[PDB]
């Protein structure tokens, strides 16, 4: 029982499929930062309180 | 074969449609009245040019991978030489091949 | 398949589902009891069923 | 249709026996109501009654 | 006592004695009658030669024709019939049709070119059991069903294409009909190269791999 | 230019023409009753340049018989 | 009968029992490998050669249009023997010689006492991608490499065929002496002197 | 069409009733006309939105 689907490793590491990981990592890690991002520039300003 | 059965088919249309016409309407046939049917109209002895092009339409596209000249390593795989290392037993073959092709402008 | 023999079992009926015409008297009867608008287009509230 | 054509005869043994018993047409001994879930077959039974 | 199923002679005695009694037109041959019908045990002829007895009284004759010896056999192994194909519009009728004057018309055509086919016996668009259109053929002896060279089997996957292919080229359109048929025609595809080795595949016909089946106890 | 044919045509053939052209294409059309442009010209893949022998509808047409 | 390494025959049938339902031909049991266990390779592929036999002499007589389902389990034990080739350490890639198998050999116990089956594991962690390509090219090259060379030994030789099946059609069971006289008198001259030159050694 | 509807149920989609006819498709015919046409269709509300 081995693996069949082999893709790409010349630049890389692909197997068949998977056409949907970067585009998926790239908007998470976005999109957490600059919601913390907003929290830290809020709390910023209100220190005292 | 689907090829076959489809340069078969496109040459006894009136057959074809007779047997329909036929059968549509008692719902039921024997053999017998068949072969008779299909008998009655032979194929056409010669062709048109409406022949020719049904006879063209009759053909089929689906693509063979390993036809010709992909019938060696890559075996037209143009992603193959990202993905494997080369075997050992192609190399071989190359090697053969390339003695093969080479000497024979000598020979 | 024993009672399939001769003289015990020897005929079957198939009653099929209806049609548009069929189902039209069907609901057309199950309107007798209640209370029903009566200018209803059986035919083509069967039509749909 | 084809049933109708079909229990004209059966209809014809239960009026009267000795009209198709002796005729040449077997013993009417069993039929099967075979349809679907839903077919509601005794229906069918009343009217031969 | 161990009583075994009875082979094609042990059913044409059994057909012989049922309608001793009975008469029958000259033109069906029984012998190839009874050819068909392996499988069925004493009784179910009984049934056969009764449900073609009661159609024939009820067709206001008494000889048993070709017709009704058909209906008989039809019936106990199809089923009872259903109500016929609709008639408003030319598809069902058409569809169903094309289907079974391609495939009729093709196995025609191969038998007068090799000669492995079997004959067409009967063409059926009356909706009667589970499908809705037929095509009967004429069995062969057993001897010829031991053994499955080349041809024989070539002539099988082209019989499975056509009734999609004929529909195709009459109705001017693709439908699902191709669906039941490439289905199958790959199945046997699979086992012209890797079980039974008639291909090309490396030179020989002989694969690396292939799929011998399992018993059906299993 | 267009057609050209004979000059001027009589009186005669015009009314007899008029009435023939309508027969013919009574029974030219006559089995493709009640369907779309896209089936028809998927049945008759070469053109519907000649009479149909086969109809099958559910009143069906004979060969060459108007409606 | 003119394979050097392969036992002589000792009586071919075309009378079907009630449980194979083709002909049969059995071969005089060498107590010597059968006892020890000692089976080279020279003997392996001579097997490989006359497990292909049959279908290569089907298609030689009765054309190639005519190969039938007779040949399947013979088919599956032409694969057994090139497979075996492979797993057992007798293969020509050089990362594959004289050094490993296919896999991971685990023994389970059979129906017996000293009865052991063997089963191999290849996974990834033994196999490196592009040795598997090798293992199929070279099983291949094997199977098919061996049906031309035994289809070509037919050919050369197809007088003592036709012989030998007209006296099987008359006799419907024959004995090894009668083969072995019938093939020698009419073979070809370089095969027999092949098959006389090995001739008196025990073990090969 | 039948009907067209907006959240019945208060479920969050749309909601359109077909009504076919059963005597052009017997319950097993599919051409490809039909198949192109259904796609469309299926695609057309995402399209609009
Ligand atoms: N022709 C008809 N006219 C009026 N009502 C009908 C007709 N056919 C069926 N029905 C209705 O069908 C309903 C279901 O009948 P039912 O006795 O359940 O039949 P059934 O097929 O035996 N049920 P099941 O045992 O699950 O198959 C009845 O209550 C009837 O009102």
């Amino acid at each position: 029982p081995k693996r069949r689907r082999w893709l790409l490793n010349n630049g890389s590491w692909n197997f068949w499929f998977n056409f949907d990981k970067l585009y998926s990592e790239e908007i998470v890690t976005t999109w957490i930062l600059e919601s913390l991002i907003q929290t830290y520039k809020y709390l910023h300003k209100n220190t005292e309180l | 074969c689907s090829e076959d059965v489809l340069g078969i088919l496109a040459e006894r249309q009136e057959a074809m449609w007779a047997g329909i016409k036929a059968l549509s309407d008692r719902k039921e046939l024997l053999g017998s009245e068949l072969r008779d049917i299909f008998d009655a109209h032979p194929a056409a002895t010669s062709r048109d040019r409406d022949a020719r092009a049904e006879l063209a339409a009759a053909k089929l596209d689906m693509t063979i991978f390993t036809e010709g000249a992909n019938s060696r390593w890559p075996y037209g795989i143009e992603w193959l030489d990202d993905a494997y290392p080369k075997p050992y037993w192609v190399q071989q073959q190359e090697a053969e091949a390339a003695e093969a092709q080479a000497k024979q402008p000598a020979a | 398949s024993a009672l399939i023999r001769p003289g015990r079992f020897d005929r079957i009926i198939y009653m099929p589902l209806p049609d548009a015409l069929g189902r039209a008297k069907i609901m057309q009867v199950h309107a007798r009891n209640k209370a029903v608008d009566p200018n209803i287009n059986w035919y083509e509230v069967a039509r749909a069923m | 249709d084809e049933v109708k054509k079909e229990i004209n005869e059966i209809i014809e043994y239960l009026r009267n026996p000795a009209l198709l018993r002796s005729r040449g047409v077997a013993r009417i001994g069993g039929v099967l109501l075979a349809g679907a879930p839903g077919t509601g077959k005794t229906l069918l039974a009343k009217a031969i009654a | 006592i161990r009583m075994p199923k009875p082979d094609t002679e042990g059913r044409l005695e059994i057909l012989k004695l049922h309608l001793r009694n009975k008469q029958v037109a000259p033109d069906v041959d029984l012998l190839q009658l009874a050819r068909d019908l392996p499988g069925l045990v004493g009784a179910d002829l009984a049934n056969i030669v009764n449900e073609a007895a009661m159609t024939a009284v009820r067709s206001g004759r008494q000889q048993l024709t070709a017709r009704d010896i058909y209906a008989g056999v039809d019936r106990f192994t199809q089923g009872e019939v259903r109500p016929s194909l609709p008639t408003a519009h030319k598809l069902p009728v058409l569809c169903f049709a094309a289907k079974e004057i391609g495939i009729a018309l093709v196995a025609g055509e191969l038998r007068d070119r090799y000669g492995r086919v079997e004959l067409v016996e009967r063409v059926s668009i009356q909706p009667k059991g589970r499908a809705y259109s037929r095509t009967m053929f004429q069995r062969g002896t057993d001897e010829e069903y031991q053994l499955m060279t080349r041809g024989r089997l070539l002539d099988r996957i082209r019989l499975a294409l056509a009734g999609g292919f004929a529909v195709r080229t009459a109705l001017g359109e693709e439908t699902n009909f191709t669906a039941a048929d490439i289905k199958r025609a790959t199945r046997m595809a699979k086992k012209y190269v890797f079980y039974y080795g008639f291909s090309e595949a490396g030179g020989a016909g002989i694969t690396t791999w292939a799929n011998q089946p399992y018993s059906g106890d299993f | 230019p267009a057609w050209r044919g004979p000059g001027e045509v009589g009186d005669e053939d015009k009314a007899v023409g008029c009435l023939l052209g309508a027969a013919v294409g009574n029974v030219l059309a006559a089995p493709y009753q009640g369907d779309r442009h896209f089936e028809v010209i998927r049945l008759r893949r070469n053109g519907v340049t000649d009479f149909w022998k086969y109809d099958i509808g559910a009143q069906p047409v004979q060969y060459g018989q108007y409606t | 009968t003119l394979l050097p390494a392969i036992e002589p025959v000792e009586y071919a049938t075309i009378i079907p029992s009630t449980r194979s339902p083709l002909g049969r031909t059995v071969l005089k049991p060498h107590v010597g490998r059968y006892t020890t266990g000692v089976w080279t390779y020279r003997y392996l592929r001579e097997q490989l050669l006359v497990a292909l036999a049959g279908r290569a002499g089907e298609e030689l007589v009765l054309g190639r249009d005519e190969l039938s389902s007779l040949n399947q389990h013979r088919l599956q034990m032409a694969r057994q023997v090139a497979w075996k080739i492979m797993n057992s350490g007798m293969s020509s890639h050089p990362d594959y010689q004289h050094l490993r198998g296919l896999g991971s050999n685990y023994f389970d116990g059979s129906s017996e006492p000293g009865r052991f089956q063997q089963t191999t594991v290849v996974m990834d962690a033994n196999q490196t991608r592009s040795e598997a390509v090798d293992a199929d090219m070279e099983v291949e090259g094997l199977l098919n490499g061996g049906y031309k060379q035994v289809f070509e030994l037919l050919v050369r030789n197809r007088a003592a065929l036709d012989a030998l099946t007209e006296l099987l059609l008359e006799r419907e069971k024959i004995s090894g002496e009668e083969v072995v006289q019938v093939v020698e008198e009419l073979g070809h001259p370089e095969d027999l002197a092949r098959r006389a030159q090995w001739a008196g050694y025990e073990l090969l | 069409i039948a009907r067209v509807s907006v959240c019945p149920l208060n479920v969050l989609t749309g909601f359109t009733l077909f009504v076919e006819d059963e005597d052009k498709n017997v319950n097993a015919i599919l051409t490809r006309s039909e198949l192109e046409g259904r796609m469309v269709v299926h695609l057309a509300g995402r399209c609009a939105e």
